């Protein structure tokens, strides 16, 4: 999309990470190109309603959340099941201000300033 | 399972001259042949 100032659309900081959890819970394992385990399971975690596949798809939420190395943790904190339809809802602990203070300051020593993990 | 079920209290005697008199109960034993069932589905919500 377009920023409005014809120039390209461009998310920060944590609409950045917004933007790539987003990305890698939706897209599925496997399918990207060059990497094999970027994605998630949940388009095959589409199963009955007990507790059983609940417990699943959480463990799945919480692998695929894990993966990214900025997210220090996860954990779960409610989940219910409607008949057809489940919901639940993640918490998601980014690395601190002050680390990334000093990974962004130890950074200055190479001059790269840029992400490739 | 000859019979099913007799109340042991209502089997009285009388006894006059040569004659005895005995009264009882008893349950007749049956067998099945008809089976209603009616069943009802309810939603159910599951939380953690």
């Amino acid at each position: 999309s377009t920023n409005g100032n014809g120039d390209l659309d461009t998310v920060k900081g944590i609409d950045n990470m917004k933007q790539q959890l987003q990305a890698r819970l939706l897209t599925p394992r496997g399918s990207l190109m060059l990497h094999p385990n970027y994605g998630s399971d949940l388009h095959n975690l589409f199963g009955l309603n007990i507790p059983e596949q609940a417990t699943l798809i959480e463990m799945e939420v919480l692998r695929t959340l894990t993966s990214d190395n900025r997210v220090k943790s996860a954990n779960l904190i409610d989940w219910k099941i409607q008949g057809n339809v489940y919901s639940g809802q993640f918490s998601v602990e980014i690395k601190s201000v002050e680390e990334s203070i000093n990974f962004v300051l130890g950074q200055d020593e190479e001059g790269i300033f840029a992400l490739f993990e | 399972n000859e019979i099913q079920d007799f109340p042991a209290e209502d089997v009285q005697v009388i006894v006059e001259g040569n004659e005895a008199r005995i009264s009882m109960t008893v349950y007749p034993i049956r067998s099945f042949k008809k089976i209603s069932v009616s069943l009802v589905y309810k939603q159910q919500t599951l939380q953690a």
